[PDB]
């Protein structure tokens, strides 16, 4: 059996709102702002509060194509479609978190990022660690607890942190006064996959801690990110083109941004 | 609210109509598989 | 069981597992390509369905669903089998009870998955690229799952086609030999050399036609055999001959067109190749047929339907072949009957019981 | 049926289609050629006559015109059946019921028209130049046309001697 490099699985899909769509795109329709609903007078006009203005966003539901030439120990139809299929699952999970617009789906991370208590609609909010390099070097893990803090408690009921392995590495590499290590103490306990009571989803598609990079976000992404898809998989098995070689066509439409700007919270790793 | 509402389309994508009439009806047809037709005609006729 | 479990980590649980990669080539090339490979599978496969069965159930094995009657349907299954050494069955069940809709699923495009405990928990019918995951963790299980006997295999059959896949390629070229032998071979019936003074020369295109008028006209065809042909100076006529004529390739096709009507067990007096004579007289090729490759495959089928669809009932029910009114073993019957009936020394409610008699 | 009437339009109502070239060929070279090919056709068309018939009818049968016995019939009906898979039976009716004539024409010298619905309409007896339009826009309808099966053609039938030329 032939044998690959076994790769990272965790591809954002899980935690993120999957829906089934058939047409070209799939308009979300989201209002932007409340009611603004007054305590009325007793003598007053009292007309015309206000009205949402609502705002569809589009999720393009691009394609993603990856065509191998095929050029008897272990059949090459299975083994290339067991990998295919893996890297459908892995590229589109670098679009999910760090995709731009142009042909791919628009990760949550390049969304015009607005520092929160200064949050508007069009962005997503994040909290500041301290100084540049790393966490806070005083208190760690306060920039932690306050990204958990700072989001809001209708969208925590059930959220989860998303980070690539080295930045839990850098999560667990926290200590007390004494280097009794503040999440899993022993070294005899492993990863505790409950990080302060929400899960852990390690998706190697986000930044590592450096200058400014956003390496720790935290979600309900159930209602934050929506990718929208088509379930098959196209398989041409083509026996044209290249006699020589087989050269495989497999494609799957697949696409997404954010729906709610207020679900997901970010970690800057500066001031 | 104009995001809200979307139009109903046709349900059959229409084109602009034309003509059928085509000489095909009046003329004689042959059903053939081949790559080449040859009528054989009679140009004049015997001398009597 | 508990050495299933580890079986399952080492392929790797959940993922899809394919097994045979030509099973798609061999239909094309050993069942729609040579008549012997095409035969016997049709020969078994409606001797199958024309076995009866013994038991509400049969009810719906008689009507499946529509445009695929009961005979019908195990020429589906059996056909399979014999292609494939999978057979599948879809069930369909608006009702919980005896489910009222049966489909013989293609092998080409179905793959099992292991699972955790080994046993299967998934089937995939994939075709393009597009899936279905049939699930087995539950009670009713929707797909009976038919194995032909693999012994390195955990998961499908062998598919007596593929322990033929040699034979089937000497039979598909040297069939396709003789004809592309018969449409590219140029033998002439003879050659006029002609030489000349010196030791080439051409002959003028006005000699050329002269040439050709006098051999069009008196020389070649069924009317001209044999005319003396007066070959002048410079002209000779040198006949060649086609010196392998018949037989090529003929007994070797012919072993393979026994080899592979041996795999699949049909005797090579019922499908018609040549032969030395090793049954008789139909009485025992066609007896041995319903013996060694049909109803041992038809009690296998049935005895995995009487087990499938059993789980669909509270009560299992039994479900075999007849081995009676089936006239290929009147051989058996006749020997049976007259060895009980013309032992005299027992009485006559004594042999009604053995024959299978309702007794009086 | 409904397929029919579809199929007509696509050869040309109206007009006669005439089928295989050369069975006024094969039957020369076939059937006045070899003894194997004479003899075969012999062997059954004079089985044919030989077998009795059950049913007044058969009485049209036994003597359906002059110089044309009830066994010449049959001969001359298979012979143009096992020779061009056509039969024709021409039939002359002064009286309404169970007309007194029966007559084999040759399936060299006649024609089929499919006519409007893709079901035949006309059948023309062309020898030398002259037609004659047989008309079966009737219900008596004046000739019997057996077909042997052929699976192409939708008029004809298949001669064996066309399978063996």
């Amino acid at each position: 059996t032939i044998r690959g490099v076994l790769r990272s699985t965790a591809s954002l899909r899980q935690i993120a709102s999957v829906v089934n769509v058939e047409a070209t795109s799939f308009d979300v329709l989201v209002d932007k702002t409340d009611m603004g609903s007054g305590w009325a007078s007793e003598t007053a006009a009292l007309s015309e509060t206000a009205t949402p203005q609502i705002d569809r966003i589009t999720i393009p539901l691009h394609e993603l194509a990856a065509m191998p030439k095929a050029s008897s120990a272990f059949d090459i139809e299975t083994w290339l479609a067991n990998r295919i299929a893996d890297k459908f699952a892995r590229a589109e999970a670098a679009a999910f978190i760090s995709g731009d617009g142009v042909d791919k789906p628009t990760g949550f991370l390049t969304k015009t990022k607005v520092a929160n208590g200064a949050w508007a609609w069009g962005s997503l909010g994040y909290v500041a660690t301290g100084a540049a390099g790393d966490f806070a070097a005083v208190n760690a893990s306060d920039a932690v607890v306050d990204l958990v803090y700072a989001l809001g408690a209708e969208y925590r009921a059930n959220a989860s942190f998303v980070m690539n392995s080295k930045t839990a590495g850098a999560v667990r590499k926290m200590k007390d006064a004494d280097g009794r290590f503040l999440w899993a103490d022993s070294l005899a306990a492993g990863e505790p996959a409950r990080l302060m009571g929400y899960p852990v989803l390690i998706a190697e598609d986000m930044p590592d801690i450096a200058a400014n990079a956003y390496a720790i976000a935290f979600g309900d992404f159930g209602n934050g990110y929506t990718i929208a898809e088509r379930p098959d998989l196209r398989v041409l098995r083509d026996p044209f083109s290249a006699k020589p070689h087989v050269l495989f066509y497999a494609s799957k439409r697949v696409g997404g941004d954010v729906s709610d700007f207020a679900a997901i919270k970010l970690l800057k790793f500066a001031a | 609210g104009g995001y809200l509402v979307d139009p109903q389309t046709s349900e059959t994508i229409r084109g602009v109509l034309r003509s059928t009439a085509s000489l095909r009806q009046i003329a004689s047809v042959v059903n053939v598989e081949a790559t080449s037709f040859d009528v054989l005609v009679d140009k004049t006729d015997m001398g009597s | 069981s508990v050495t299933g479990r580890i079986v399952a980590m080492a392929s790797g649980a959940g993922r899809p597992v394919w097994g045979p990669r030509d099973t798609v080539s061999l239909m094309r090339t050993g069942f729609a390509g040579n008549p012997v490979g095409f035969r016997s599978v049709k020969l078994i496969a409606e001797a199958t369905a024309a076995v009866p069965l013994i038991c509400p159930v049969l009810d719906l094995l008689r009507r499946p669903n529509a445009g695929q009657g009961r005979a019908e349907l195990f020429e589906a299954l059996i056909g399979q089998i014999l292609l494939s050494g999978n057979g599948y069955l879809e069930a369909v069940c608006p009702e919980p009870g005896v489910p009222r809709e049966l489909h013989v699923l293609r092998s080409d495009r179905m793959a099992v998955v292991p699972g955790a405990d080994g046993w299967p928990v998934g089937y995939d019918y994939t075709v393009g690229g597009r899936k279905h995951r049939f699930d087995m963790t539950g009670h009713p299980d929707p797909i009976c799952h038919i194995k032909s006997f693999h012994p390195t295999d955990d998961h499908y059959g062998l598919s007596p086609m593929q322990a033929a896949a040699v034979a089937l390629d000497v039979h598909n070229a040297a069939s396709a030999w003789s004809k592309a032998l018969l449409d590219n071979a140029a033998r002439p019936s003879g050659a006029i050399i002609y030489k000349g003074a010196d030791g080439q020369g051409v002959l003028a295109p006005e000699q050329y036609e002269r040439l050709i008028f006098e051999m069009e006209t008196h020389h070649q065809g069924a009317r001209n055999a044999g005319r003396p042909m007066l070959l002048e100076g410079g002209l000779d006529w040198k006949p060649m001959g086609f010196s392998p004529s018949d037989m090529e390739f003929h007994e070797t096709k012919a072993a393979a067109a026994r080899e592979i009507a041996l795999a699949f067990g049909v005797p090579p007096m019922l499908i018609g190749i040549p032969g030395d004579a090793t049954y008789a007289n139909y009485a025992e090729a066609n007896r041995a047929f319903y013996r060694l490759t049909v109803l041992p495959l038809l009690t296998r089928v049935s005895a995995a339907l009487a087990w499938w669809l059993s789980g669909y009932l509270g009560a299992q029910i039994e479900l075999k072949p007849d081995l009676d009114q089936v006239p290929a073993l009147a051989v058996e019957r006749d020997q049976l009957w007259a060895r009980i009936g013309a032992a005299g020394f027992l009485s006559n409610s004594e042999k009604r019981v053995l024959l299978g008699l309702p007794p009086t």
